[PDB]
DNA sequence: TCAATATCCACCTGCAGATTCTACCAAAAGTGTATTTGGAAACTGCTCCATCAAAAGGCATGTTCAGCTGAATTCAGCTGAACATGCCTTTTGATGGAGCAGTTTCCAAATACACTTTTGGTAGAATCTGCAGGTGGATATTGAT
DNA sequence: ATCAATATCCACCTGCAGATTCTACCAAAAGTGTATTTGGAAACTGCTCCATCAAAAGGCATGTTCAGCTGAATTCAGCTGAACATGCCTTTTGATGGAGCAGTTTCCAAATACACTTTTGGTAGAATCTGCAGGTGGATATTGA
């Protein structure tokens, strides 16, 4: 299996623009895209860290949707729809 | 193998009561189950806390009721308290 | 033995009183659980799901669909002040957002 | 002419469209890779249930979308219409996130 | 006579108050305000003195915090004067509005 | 009574918050926020009072109210 | 009567600062602190055990809880301190 | 011969055990859980006291008061993060004036 | 730069309210003694998580090109800051009670246990039907004149 | 105001996924009878929480002046929005291993359960002492000149 690098750039300019649109943003500065990637990175890392912590506590090698749900819930970011 | 419990069945009955004509996609039922589980935990949690703050070892409908008042906003609380009280007095009336 | 009557019917409810009672005992909420606690809890739960299904169903109708989907649940929640507060820190997968554009952004 | 919409017209057209729909706006495979890369840096040999990756995407997109609304409010507050990094920072600061 | 320029005394107070910890709201007026609001939830209530103090502490720490976010919002709009739109913006982002 | 919370007191609070210049409309605005805050906390507290079947609001009632409103206070019993 | 962590906080105070004392108001702050952290850790351990369908909270649950609640460095040392107390106790 | 002394702690192990049992957290509690939990509670306590002690010493005072606990916490990245949604009564705020507000 | 106003910064000073400190008792906390039982091993059954193949076409990447937006610059009308000036509450104490949180102790009512009976609810299957995805024209909206 | 370009609606279709409904079984929820508290009685008892003055200072409420801050208006150098050409790589669809999650079944090492048996943490009055709050006195910092 190949090495994983620079995947944060997979979060393209077009995709960030779409998200801002849904968020009601009309005009976007050129520097928004890198800040966004940075912000998303931190968000993901924190949720993945807690999620993976639940996985390991359960002696599993597979991250389950529940792991993510509990990770989100404890970060005050409760998610409906994968609870089962 | 093994069975997984859920409120789907009940959510579905209530749905038919308010919207006879209407159905619901499984994704939407999935969200309804998360909602029921969430509020249940929020209420039991606050109830458990209430009982513990008052050195009481049992959670009675009285705890569930204060929890509801502390959890739900305005009208929602009032209506829920009404249905809650109604079910209990009806339940106890044999 | 005697005519088996569910606590739900005895309570005049659709939601499962027995199930809810069990969940309380096995949730480590308290040493003991009163008989009226699950009855009152099942009723509040049933009332709340009736309230959001009522509104979701209307949202569905407005979009000319007969089947409630997540987006209809979002509209019902976000458009009702109280439910919105109650679920103010909850995210509904596949629900999107409410159409809302700040005035200053519209063509002069 | 050739016909040409004025700047801002298509942007508003896009806002109405995306606020109307609920599908995910980030591409799937790329997002999946980002998750596996980040996970891998925390712990090796990890595998994911497909719904776990979808739960993460649903969460990140709701989060970014909500952050852009606050960001948009911060820009408007500065008598602007263009969101800038400084706006996103003001929002996360007031939100109590990184502060 | 002798006058300090606008803002000079303002900065002086910021330094004094950011350095002290005493409650900045007159005690009596506060207690008076608390009982009035409480009276609407249940009549003839008695209040533990420590209960009133906890409220004033929470309340003052809350306003001070809110004033910091408000100041930031005003600085953002390139102003130095806080205004209702500033308190309003901050409460919205915080999810209070 | 809300008027009891005076301009000069609001000024001090703002000062501890690092505010240098204050618009005249801030005072009434601040009072409204102050009132909403106290109403929310006190309501939750008195609800803990009434549940404990007491007639006296205790610091713990307040501390518990604060905790559930996301405003945890240290120094009064928790 | 009413029990607090006061006595213990004070003992610990003397170890880090023999020469330093502590006002009662500040002692109140420390009690609130100990109580709060206790609830947070106990609460998370409670959930961890429930998610994993267990009826008992072991040092293993308290450890994951600490790992999920404390920021980076604080977590490490806390974890160090904890396993250190448990090993020494087991002997 | 107490468990705290056996664990080599100054924090009440027996009490942490009793509190865990009576708090409705789980049906049963391991023997090491209260030991661990108590060690963790002690360590954070020493950490705060250490810094608040330094805060007092820097104020040329020998008795730690609330102000000192506030300066120790807010000036520490991690403790600040941990107690981010907590307010220390009578602790005030960190001296801090936005640059733009400075004169001339 | 100079002269002076009002602001800090200091090393001392000394009660005083708030701290260490004293000297006894119950409600834990630590001990032996069974009594239980939760939940690591040990296996397997059998989901469902990686990987791969192959084929498009949706959608990302780069460029042009110039509309109009973010940012300087100005400028002056007011809004807030700084300041005496009085004067009205907030503050600070000591009652003096009266309201009331806390026990005591008591049992009738309300759980928790135990041990079978009696079905409502959960897989899968079989059966049923909204509506996603396409199309082709009615409006509808924009932007050049 | 007028076109014409281009972007929406708005029904009208119909087979699929996906819902619904149909069946077969247990895992639970229901009965019953038997111990076990739970915690809501009514009677009292020391806090400690108001209501009462007092008397002051403080600290707040009022104008006065005018410094300098916030908009309003104007200008313009690009930045960032459309539109278009290219063709990359995410999507879609199966087809397979097996990696590894769940089930079922053992039992011990590790918790409850329980009466005792000390012990420690609390509480109510002894002896102190860390600083708050004041003080002349000495540079500062801020301003008008
Ligand atoms: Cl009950
Ligand atoms: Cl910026
Ligand atoms: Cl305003
Ligand atoms: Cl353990
Ligand atoms: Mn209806
Ligand atoms: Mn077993
Ligand atoms: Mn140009
Ligand atoms: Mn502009
Ligand atoms: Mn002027
Ligand atoms: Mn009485
Ligand atoms: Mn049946
Ligand atoms: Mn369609
Ligand atoms: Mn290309
Ligand atoms: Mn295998
Ligand atoms: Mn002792
Ligand atoms: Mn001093």
């Amino acid at each position: 299996r190949k090495v994983l690098r620079d995947n944060i750039q997979g979060i393209t300019k077009p995709a960030i623009r779409r998200l801002a649109r849904r968020g009601g943003v009309k005009r976007i500065s050129g520097l928004i895209y890198e800040e966004t990637r940075g912000v998303l990175k931190v968000f993901l890392e924190n949720v993945i860290r807690d999620a993976v912590t639940y996985t390991e506590h359960a002696k599993r090698k597979t991250v389950t949707a529940m792991d993510v749900v509990y990770a989100l819930k404890r970060q005050g970011r409760t998610l409906y729809g994968f609870g089962g | 193998r093994s069975r997984k419990e859920s409120y789907s069945i009940y959510v579905y009955k209530v749905l038919k009561q308010v919207h006879p004509d209407t159905g619901i996609s499984s994704k939407a039922m999935g969200i309804m189950n998360s909602f029921v589980n969430d509020i249940f935990e929020r209420i039991a949690g606050e109830a458990s806390r209430l009982a513990h703050y008052n050195k009481r070892s049992t959670i009675t409908s009285r705890e569930i009721q204060t929890a509801v008042r502390l959890l739900l906003p305005g009208e929602l609380a009032k209506h829920a308290v009404s249905e809650g009280t109604k079910a209990v007095t009806k339940y106890t009336s044999a | 033995r005697a005519k088996a009557k569910t606590r739900s019917s005895r309570a005049g409810l659709q939601f499962p009183v027995g199930r809810v009672h069990r969940l309380l005992r096995k949730g480590n909420y308290s040493e003991r659980v009163g008989a009226g606690a699950p009855v009152y809890l099942a009723a509040v739960l049933e009332y709340l799901t009736a309230e959001i299904l009522e509104l979701a169903g209307n949202a569905a109708r407005d979009n000319k669909k007969t089947r409630i989907i997540p987006r209809h649940l979002q509209l019902a929640i976000r458009n009702d002040e109280e439910l919105n507060k109650l679920l103010g820190r909850v995210t509904i997968a596949q629900g999107g957002v409410l159409p809302n554009i700040q005035a200053v952004l519209l063509p002069k | 002419k050739p016909h040409r919409y004025r700047p801002g017209t298509v942007a508003l057209r896009e806002i109405r469209r995306y606020q109307k729909s609920t599908e995910l706006l980030i591409r799937k495979l790329p997002f999946q890779r980002l998750v596996r890369e980040i996970a891998q840096d925390f712990q090796t040999d990890l595998r994911f249930q497909s719904s776990a990756v979808m739960a993460l995407q649903e969460a990140c997109e709701a989060y970014l979308v909500g952050l852009f609304e606050d960001t948009n409010l911060c820009a408007i507050h500065a008598k602007r219409v263009t969101i800038m990094p400084k706006d996103i920072q003001l929002a996360r600061r007031i939100r109590g996130e990184r502060a």
